[PDB]
RNA sequence: GCCCGGAUAGCUCAGUCGGUAGAGCAGGGGAUUGAAAAUCCCCGUGUCCUUGGUUCGAUUCCGAGUCCGGGCACCA
RNA sequence: CGGGGGGAACCUGGGGAACUGAAACAUCUCAGUACCCAGAGGAGAGGAAAGAGAAAUCGACUCCCUGAGUAGCGGCGAGCG
RNA sequence: CCUGGUGUUGGCUCUUGGUCGCGCCUGCGUAGGAUAGGUGGGAGCCUGUGAACCCCCGCCUCCGGGUGGGGGGGAGGCGCC
RNA sequence: GGGGGCCUGACUGCGAGGCCUGCAAGCCGAGCAGGGGCGAAAGCCGGGCCUAGUGAACCGGUGGUCCCGUGUGGAAGGGCC
């Protein structure tokens, strides 16, 4: 009835009877965990989907609104005006259909691609074969196409937090930083529990959220009910 | 008469038959079975005091076997 | 199924019971026998009937047992002995104190239950509790002296 | 039309991480075949019915598409 | 003490059929009709509403005229109602 | 006629299967200090072993190894990189 | 009829007035409207070069519609396209 874990104590935290709910949840977890620097709790849930037959594969990204730095890159790809626009909003690799001939060499370090209705032929049927069944080729309605180069990878700087249901059916993002108000760590759990909902492909049959919760990095793990 | 209960009447009659369905489903109805039959309960019995019976018939008899047994 | 059970407590266990053992089952298999009888105000009733008699029975027990520990514990018991200035010479058997209390002084007590695992006759008084209502014993001053 | 089921080389059947394919019997080449038979050695030898899809990568995994076989309800 | 035994037709319930129609005919049709029965009468039948009907309305039951042969029931066909 | 359900057609019992609830344990095509089952958080973690050095013992296998325990003690190890 | 370009009217609303025919059929169609397409346009296009590739009525399905609902709100269900 003994562990391997320090955690141990944040554990004794953790008394998983009750789903409890989201508000709760920012205070327990900031609570719950400041380890070495301040903690990086995130949420994460899984849904009644079946992602075999892509019907139901979801993912895009709600505005969880909160300045920003870390996590997912992507890569801006058009010409000099849209480098400036989504480069300055907020990008991590930037350039365009020469990006997309570096890339085809041995050059990709962006997870998502995100390219102007100006070289996205170039970036798509040229970077298509390399970028391929990895996420990383642009996409008209997987918000990864578009003009808005500078709108879309400003978000990314500002506050993004994405959406993809991995193998088994389930959603992982940030909405709530360690230290940050509880309230907030509510605000931003909810505006994912709204775009989520919405990507909620027409492909469900009952319990869609199935398990919605409020977990950290390296610490506490707790369910919320996003309804209060 | 020689058959109906005993407590009460549950001896006669019956009109039916069938043929077929897919109604709310598919169609209307494959209808038709000009038919006729019987349609009745059981029997069973207990004891008066010392020597006994009952006879009578299903379920109408177990509430009332239960009745007179209060007496 | 109300079987109401009068021998029964799931075997010969009898009453303060009651279970479901369906139709016939119940019926004319666990109590054609004779062990229990079904529901209906009569029955129903009947525990009532007989609950509250317990209820009143032992109620009344307590009562008369107050009625006669009071008196006792209140009144001292003396008696008679022979012998020197210890142990008398025919033993002092808590059943005499019986005889005592009872026609000698009034009110009436069974030797069996009491306080006296082997004959006391030390002489004087020890006053002793022999329980006489299962949770309400009875205690007393008992002095027997040798009148000499 | 419903559900169960068979289809890969000439014949027959083999994989739930899938992620690397054929195998038993015939056809070509080579030893024991003194004769053969027979036997071994070898090779040739393939989309896993069609098609995209989840799939880095799944032919056995997702949906739909043939021809066929067994058991239901169809037109009335 | 009672019944039983009758009785042309009327009568209640009990059980209950092919023709013919549908120019075939299997749903359907004649129909709950013919007939076997049991039985109360002089007539039984029904007979004071878990009714009607939607107006903040009626008011037992039965039989006549009307209610439409419309409302409708259906190899929506013969027809039936 | 044969035959699922179900009603009288009550009692104790040996047991075996599907399912969902929690707990445990698992994952070796190949470069991969290495049997990475994914996708998340994501450079730090920990001292009732005072340790990865050593000891056996529990368990699962595709040599390896993974995991769970009892002990033995003298700032150490590993994830980072 | 043979070749190239561009394109959907192989349009909805509809049609006057005629072919034949007793029934129902089937068949021919200027021109008015909305709406487009081939030329710049005088205009052609409401399937093909034409005479065969066809089937009432019931029944029921689906995409409407958003008409009806057996007191009223909705609805099973249902009327026309």
């Amino acid at each position: 009835p003994k562990h391997g874990k320090r955690y141990r104590a944040l554990l004794e935290k953790v008394d998983p009877n009750k789903i409890y709910t989201i508000d709760e949840a920012a205070h327990l977890v900031k609570e719950l965990a400041t380890a070495k620097f301040d903690e990086t709790v995130e949420v994460h849930a899984k849904l009644g989907i079946d992602p075999r037959r892509s019907d139901q594969n979801v993912r895009g990204t709600v505005s969880l609104p909160h300045g920003l730095g870390k996590q997912v890159r992507v890569l801006a790809i058009a010409k000099g005006e849209k480098i400036k626009e989504a480069e300055e909003a907020g990008a991590d690799y930037v350039g365009g259909e020469e990006i997309i001939q570096k890339i085809l060499d041995g050059w990709m370090d962006f997870d998502a691609v995100v390219a102007t209705p100006d070289v996205m032929g170039a970036v798509g049927s040229k970077l298509g074969r390399i970028l391929g069944p990895r996420g990383l080729l642009p996409n008209p309605k997987a918000g990864t196409v578009g003009f808005n180069i500078g709108e879309i990878i400003r978000e990314i700087k500002a506050g993004r937090i994405e959406f993809r249901n991995d193998k088994t059916g389930a959603i992982h993002a940030p909405v709530g930083k360690a230290s940050f108000p509880p309230e907030k760590l509510a605000d931003n759990i909810r505006a994912f529990i709204r775009a989520l909902e919405a990507h909620k492909p027409e492909g469900a049959k009952g319990t869609f959220l199935r398990s919605v919760y409020v977990t950290t990095t390296m610490g506490p793990s707790v369910r919320i009910n996003p309804h209060s | 008469m020689k058959e109906g209960i005993h407590p009460k009447l549950v001896p006669a009659r019956i009109i039916c038959g069938c043929g077929n369905v897919i109604e709310t489903y598919s169609t209307k109805p494959e209808i038709y079975v000009e038919v006729c039959s019987k349609c009745h309960p059981f029997y069973t019995g207990q004891q008066r005091f010392v020597d006994t019976e009952g006879r009578v018939e299903r379920f109408q008899r177990r509430y009332g076997d239960s009745y007179r047994k209060g007496r | 199924m109300k079987v109401i059970l009068l021998e029964p407590l799931e075997n010969l266990g009898d009453v303060g019971q009651v279970v479901d053992v369906k139709p016939g089952y119940a019926r004319n298999y666990l109590l054609p026998r004779g062990l229990a009888v079904l529901a209906t105000e009569s029955n129903l009733k009947a525990l009532e009937a007989r609950i509250r008699a317990q209820a009143k029975r032992l109620a009344e027990r307590k009562a008369e047992a107050e009625r006669l520990k009071k008196i006792l514990e209140n009144l001292t018991l003396t008696i008679p002995v022979r012998a020197g200035e210890t142990k008398i010479y025919g033993s002092v058997t808590a059943k005499d104190i019986a005889e005592a209390l009872s026609r000698q002084h009034g009110v009436t007590i069974d030797p069996k239950r009491l306080a006296l695992e082997k004959p006391i006759k030390e002489l004087g008084e020890y006053v002793l509790t022999y329980k006489p209502h299962p949770e309400v014993p009875i205690q007393l001053k008992v002095s027997v002296v040798a009148q000499e």
